[PDB]
């Protein structure tokens, strides 16, 4: 606990499921500059501020960068104790925000504008921690690549990162029943080993 | 009724029954 | 000069050229057990020192399951283990292949 | 109406190891006869076994009914009446499909 | 009384000076079991382990082979007071002729 | 005599128990040194009082 009440008009207030995140804000036109020095955690919706984990070397210098949130949404069922009561309750439920510096800290409107897809910072709600993404750049042209033409695909619950070609991508219909087949096959199994026979078999 | 909601509302071949092999190796339709 | 997190591997070399890891991951005609990594277990003990309740008749007995039930799903897989369609474990279709093809 | 969901013979599909389970139970009831001529067991054990046994049997059998229909043919109409909830239980289906 | 079955075909092993020689109540041979044990059953590429601390019946044996889904053990952790025991009585009748 | 479904305490009933199985009866054949043809007539022995010749 830092003990004193900071001025969130001079920082980034970026929400969590479970916490709150701060980041100073430099005067900037468009509020895409941040400042790593000063950082704070908050519980929901909570004034009392304190010091988040440091697991990774920050950027010591203002860079540009650009936020996303990453989480799943929870759709649950209300009880009806009124006429008119909500059918349903919806809520985002963010879990990990990741930070994308921008190439060449350029602005949006630049005519040439890219992310930078090897500086990623998350932050994680559960642990109220702040690290950088360890990222497997397999684009051919080594540091020379040209950024207009990147894909960073983020699975395992934000904890794989990878930077592959935008024609080299898979569709989300080919993804889910990827994931739809290895699920099957492994409790098809599962169900068929108890089988006495299962030792004289073949899957076909 | 019951039957027909529960045909209507039961689903599709999600796994190994709606491909014989992975699509690793290698839905379709949209509607506005 | 690079650093922990970024990493490179611009060249993708991995590939399982051995044939039953590479069935199972294409979902090809394959034995559920890697023949490969089976190993022979020792001998377990024999009818005489186990006991009256686990010891096995001497003489088979006789009983109205002692045949298997004909199906659909066996003579399929009979007409289709031919003209290599699917391949099974063995000449005669077992229940775990019944079940596999009433399912897919 | 559109469906036309249906039963048939065939439909009622039992579970892939009732023949070895009824073998083998009935093997140890031989077994457990023999011995109670040879005066190994009395009565009661042998009615106890036998009773045992065989409701043990049937439980695994009702038991294994439902998964059995879940992974191999979710479609079955006996299954689909059955999950549905508009006509039958496990109890009247395991009389169908099993023992 | 829940009955504990082989996941697969395979050996059992396991420590027989922990747990107690006993008789079944079906005239059956068993190991009593007290404590928590951990048995082993060997397989062609995986091994297993299943058991319950609490006053249990083995009815299997160090190195035996048992095949899939036989009942390895039972549980008969379910135990208490029967306010509707009976005292049923039970005849045995002779088979034949004699002194 | 003990029980059902108790674990036995008597020293006959256990032995009875570890005589259940084949290789338990070769072991205290051996260890008892008469043979096997001995042993078979150690069953067929009158027990209990004998008489005087």
């Amino acid at each position: 606990i830092v003990d004193y009440r900071i001025n969130e008009e001079e920082f980034h207030k970026i929400s969590l499921l479970d916490c709150d995140f701060f980041i100073r804000k430099p005067p900037d036109p468009d509020n895409d500059v941040y400042d790593f020095r000063e950082m704070y955690v908050t519980p929901p919706d909570t004034d009392i501020y304190a010091i988040p984990r440091v697991l990774a070397p920050m950027p010591q210098k203002y860079i540009r960068c650009a936020m996303s949130d990453y989480g799943c949404y929870n759709v649950t069922e209300p009880p009806i104790d009124a006429p008119r009561d909500p059918m349903y309750k919806s809520e985002r439920e963010v879990s990990k925000v990741f930070l994308t510096k921008h190439y060449r800290n350029r602005r949006a409107g630049d005519p040439e504008f890219a992310l930078d897809f090897e500086e990623i910072y998350v932050i994680d709600s559960k642990t109220k921690s702040i690290t950088r993404a360890k990222v497997v750049v397999t684009v051919p042209g080594g540091r020379n690549r040209d950024r207009k033409n990147d894909l960073l695909v983020i699975r395992d619950n934000g904890n794989s990162f990878k930077i592959i070609p935008s024609e080299e991508r898979d569709d989300p219909t080919t993804v889910i029943e990827k994931e739809e087949w290895k699920k099957s096959r492994q409790d098809m199994e599962r169900h068929l080993r108890k089988l006495r026979d299962f030792s004289v078999s073949n899957w076909f | 009724m019951l039957i027909g909601l529960y045909v209507l509302t039961s689903g599709n071949h999600r796994g190994i029954c709606v491909n014989r092999y992975n699509p690793c190796n290698r839905k379709e339709p949209f509607f506005s | 000069l690079s650093s922990e997190y970024v990493i490179y591997q611009p060249e993708q070399e991995e590939e399982e050229l051995t044939g039953y890891e590479l069935d199972k991951r294409l979902g090809r005609p394959h034995p559920f057990i890697d023949p490969k990594t089976k190993k022979k277990i020792e001998k377990p003990l024999t009818s005489e020192e186990l006991w009256w309740n686990w010891r096995k008749p001497e003489k088979e007995q006789w009983s109205r399951w002692q045949r298997r039930r004909p199906d659909v799903e066996t003579v399929f897989l009979k007409a289709m283990a031919e003209t290599g369609q699917v391949k099974l474990y063995g000449d005669h279709p077992t229940l775990t292949e019944t079940a596999l093809y009433r399912a897919r | 109406t559109a469906t036309s969901i249906s039963l048939g013979i065939d439909d009622l599909l039992t579970i892939p190891s009732k023949g070895w389970l009824v073998q083998d139970a009935e093997q140890q009831s031989l077994i457990l006869e023999k011995h109670h001529h040879y005066g190994n067991v009395h009565a009661v054990e042998k009615l106890r076994q036998s009773i045992e046994i065989w409701y043990a049997t049937s439980e695994y059998l009702r038991q294994e009914m439902n998964p059995n229909f879940r992974m191999t043919d979710p479609f079955n109409p006996v299954h689909i009446m059955s999950f549905s909830g508009a006509r039958g239980n496990a109890s009247q289906v395991h009389q169908l499909v099993g023992m | 009384a829940e009955h504990v079955r082989a996941p697969s075909n395979g050996k059992i092993k396991f420590n027989e000076d922990l747990v107690h020689p006993t008789r079944t109540r079906h005239g059956h041979p068993a190991f009593l079991c007290s404590i928590d044990l951990y048995v082993t059953i060997e397989s062609e590429d995986i091994l297993h382990n299943v058991n319950i601390p609490p006053k249990s019946l083995l009815l299997v044996q160090n190195d035996q082979y048992v095949e899939s889904e036989q009942v390895i053990a039972e549980i008969r952790a379910g135990i208490s007071t029967l306010n509707f025991k009976e005292k049923v009585r039970k005849h045995i009748y002779s088979d034949s002729d004699g002194e | 005599n003990e029980g059902e479904e108790v674990a036995l305490q008597s020293p006959e009933a256990i032995e009875a128990f570890k005589m259940l199985s084949p290789n338990y009866r070769k072991k205290k054949i051996s260890d008892m040194g008469i043979t096997e043809d001995e042993y078979y007539a150690k069953q067929f022995e009158i027990k209990g009082e004998i008489p005087e010749p």
